[PDB]
């Protein structure tokens, strides 16, 4: 029940943190990671006698709603046009809120695709996708 | 110690009587 | 002295973007489990460009106190190559026909 | 509370401009943008060594009720027939209603393709599809 | 009526076990199995004369609510990073948990992709895919 | 309104048969079955002259609750592993409860494939999806 | 539509027939034959005045799935080394099915080369080019 | 349906065996054959009078994932620089794996060549286009 | 699965070194090592009666993304016009990631042609195709 | 991630010059060289004593979109008819786009052929296939 | 984007000419112009030591759809038979739509081969290859 | 985020006219300003 004792994470207690400043109102983040794993089948057997990691692949995807201030382009972390050319490769971090304590870390992430949305009375939203070296966690 | 150069599985035992190395090693 | 220059630009490298990170004085609320893993992120970055072999991330501790920080660490060097000795033996064979 | 303190932008206040004009009873607006963004990589490493970007991309589309007067056709900008092949280049922009800030600009817009919908008991809706040269972030 | 009367098995008393440790608060279980099942077609007849397999093929997918300790990264099996290249052959099994009799084994799992999802206001999810050598059939 | 008297048949009344044993809570039968008709065209003309009949086709799935015992693992007919090799062709028919009389029979049935799913508070489901020589019906 | 009305060949219609007995299990037959046809040309005259024949180049190729017993070589048509000394002259007919009437014949085959090919899961197939000494048919 | 009761080869029921040893991970196993058959023209006739063989020429080409030992250099087959001529008559077979009974032999080979590729993220492999003298079989 | 334990090669587990540094970024490597290899035929008999061996047609070719800078030609691998004279033989070993131990090794390579190919938007690829004397091995 | 950062080139940071001039719209500069290289074969050895090289070949091809001016007979290159005889050793090179550093100069050319091509609903293109003398660089 | 600044030629802004009228309903048009180029080479040196030019083999293909009538072989530019004899020569222009100037012309083309194309239900197309004097422009 | 904290049950307050007395406590936005690695080298 209270937050120090549940079992589970929740939305609630995460916060998301991009080189070493939190996000502001994200609703949500995917990470989808592939091993390319293929089956090492044989003439005279049917079934592959062993599988084998071919490739790392790796994807995130973030959804934030559009900041009046302060939103990726205007803090420098994504950029519209010509400009990511000269832009960093930059670190993304989970972290539980009550102890600061990161529980995973997308090393080195950077953009693949971009995607933002106006609509009539309702909130207007954003969305990013990344591509990263590595994904790790410790402690 | 100055750098320089100069010009299977089934391990086998054995023992018996001969001259030389020390005794019970 | 080669191994003091690798060292001395290492730390310089190292001490130059810890300023960028965190010296930089943004908040305090950046705590201890997010410096480790930045040293982690950049030791994976001078792993990635071989000027360090390899590091145990398992034996790197962080402590705060107040607005100052400790940090311990261990690095695997780029090992050298000391020595060579050859034992040549000269055997005769016959030719025949 | 008031539209002086609200830290997200809201469709409520933004409004759409096109040539120095605002757009009537607009509805919505995506925003799309890529980069190609490819991985390198190795023999003697799963991992990737690091990613680069190789191709810009990216959409504009507005969807709009049909006005009586002074549509995309009446008004001059995208169109049917022979006249695309003499509707120059044209920019686009997102402003603040509030203050009349300039959020985002479309640099140099062109047509893609324009749908026109009629559907009985509905009201007249459109949706035309744009490429633009570049996007920018400026105030 | 009881657990020890009905003539299904459920959810209920199915529990899921990997590496002879019982997993806690998973969601759900996905196996599918495939033989390359094709037809010998003729000429002077329309229909197949037998049909025949060629290559298995099957996988487990797990899905798993992110424990706040002993997730799959934290617990040691499939991981994010470099540790996957050392990660080595693991069996998967479902049980009984009225009796600790076990419905079916994977023997010899293998990771294929791992895909965490994070969203605001709900409780965060693990989906992860293995590859594995054989089902078998016991007790 | 009775049995003996409607004049089309449901899912109540049907019982479905294999190897001569009836199916023990099934949830549904499909059949697919095509004929890959083919038109027969030509110059001088634009629509087909006649149609004519390539191949034989043939497709059924079967959905079933897992039984506590005697599934398809444990009856025989069918199997996980290397154990699909060395089964038989089988046989699976339609019948009407009331008079035991076939309605179909879909004569020598084989495994293409097989799905499972457990989900939590939720009855285990399976799927076997079979390939066969011949379907007809007499009396 | 129907067999009895149709008015093209199908694959299904037809047998191939080898010294007597139906081929089992073949995929495709096909038979070129050219004559060498050349026109005889001229000076001060730039075309051809008429055409005439050279040599009656005839080759039937064979295609088929290797039956488990009784294939090509088995059952005493192939060969192998110097058995292709022994193997006299082969006949072989194209017969429509219903009727066993003759579609074509080949007076006196003789194999050119044997292709058999085995491959990682798939059905073993073989191939078989055959030259003959005169086609012929009879209604 | 089983193995025994099919009369087709699936690449399931053949084992490839060389040096009196069966091969781990073998791929394809194509032997090719050409009697070189070109029959007698003849002045005053179009068409040839017989078919007449004019040389001999057999090939087998062997395709495997580059094992980490007993490679085709370990298993002693293969070999690079002037080794080769201390190498001598390499000996094949075809086999049921079913039954361990020969389907064909090759009674004596060399190497053509010994192709091998690494490519980035896929599974290296060795080929080898062996010659050959005689095929035959018994039982 | 595990590197420690997998029994074939694949592009992650090999480096490619090159006068005793590993090569970066390439993305294939593939040798053909030909011997010539024909038979010896014989008048009154149509099959040959042994083979031998004539050239020792041996190549390596090398495809790689372009360095920024330390590609071939820079580095001192590759060269341009009466450069070609002065690069004496090179070295070539293709090594076991974890041990380094060699798979194989080319004693003295020599260059025949060198593509360096630039196409709109994408990584610049380069392409070296070696000849060499001999190629060998130990352990 | 950015420009001067990444160790790799993308079509992004080269430039293609000629005659002292960037190219608008060019697409592909594939350069391809050839040493003719063939070593001395040897009675009474199988294996070549040394590879020698027979003479230089060098090609580079150039692909552009035709632009309506300084296309490549506007800018001198190519030329029609008989004048190609008054025309002069053309001067290439390809350089750094973030620095106007030469990568490599191809220091005498002329042209093989001017291909192109108009097409429905298509971007018309120039091709030019260059031969050229030597290939050199500095810094 | 417009017609009037567009910087590149497309297949909706250029005209064929040919005898002084606009060909209708081509669907590409390709010339390819090889100049035979070669290199001088020299004993003592292996690298040529200039280029020289041997023939000037010009050519242009036009792919059209068949008009109804008035093709070229109706409206008297293709021909059959011994009329090829009298179809003097035949000058063809390609042109800017808007303003009609010369893009490139072609003095004095010839026929080489024409071939008509009927196929099942689709337009019939139609291909003819020129082969011209001298190609020639003026602005 | 404009404070690291505020202690909730720490506000008094006292008042008789336009005169108030407030008495509030709040936990400073303090910032990080130094860092000491132990650096070591092992085999």
């Amino acid at each position: 029940a209270s937050e120090a004792k549940q079992t589970v994470h929740t939305g609630n207690t995460v916060l998301l943190m991009i080189k070493g400043k939190p996000v502001g109102r994200a609703q949500s983040a995917s990470g989808q990671r592939e091993y390319g794993t293929t089956g090492v089948y044989e003439i005279g057997s049917i079934m592959p006698q062993e599988h084998v990691y071919l490739r790392y692949e790796g994807t995130i995807t973030v959804e934030r709603l559009r900041m009046k201030k302060e939103n990726f382009a205007d803090l420098g972390y994504a950029s519209l046009g010509e400009e990511i050319l000269k832009k960093d490769i930059i670190d993304i971090l989970v972290v539980d809120n009550l102890t600061k304590q990161v529980i995973i870390s997308y090393h080195g992430c950077s953009a693949n695709n971009y995607n933002e949305t106006w609509q009539t009375n309702e909130i207007v939203t954003e969305e990013i996708e990344f591509s990263y070296l590595t994904a790790s966690d410790k402690a | 110690t100055r750098p320089h150069a100069s010009i299977s599985e089934k391990v086998f035992c054995l023992i018996g009587q001969a001259e030389g190395g020390e005794p019970n090693t | 002295m080669a191994v003091g220059e690798a060292n001395d630009f290492l730390v310089s490298e190292l001490k130059v973007q810890l300023e960028d990170q965190f010296i930089g004085t943004r908040t305090i609320n950046t705590s201890a489990s997010i410096i480790k893993d930045f040293i982690q992120s950049y030791l994976g970055r001078k792993k990635r460009d071989n000027e360090i072999q390899d590091f145990p991330a398992e034996d790197v501790q962080v402590i705060v106190e107040g607005n100052e920080a400790r940090i311990s660490m261990t690095v695997y060097p780029i090992r050298s190559f000391k020595k060579i000795s050859v034992s040549l033996v000269y055997k005769q064979q016959t030719l025949q026909a």
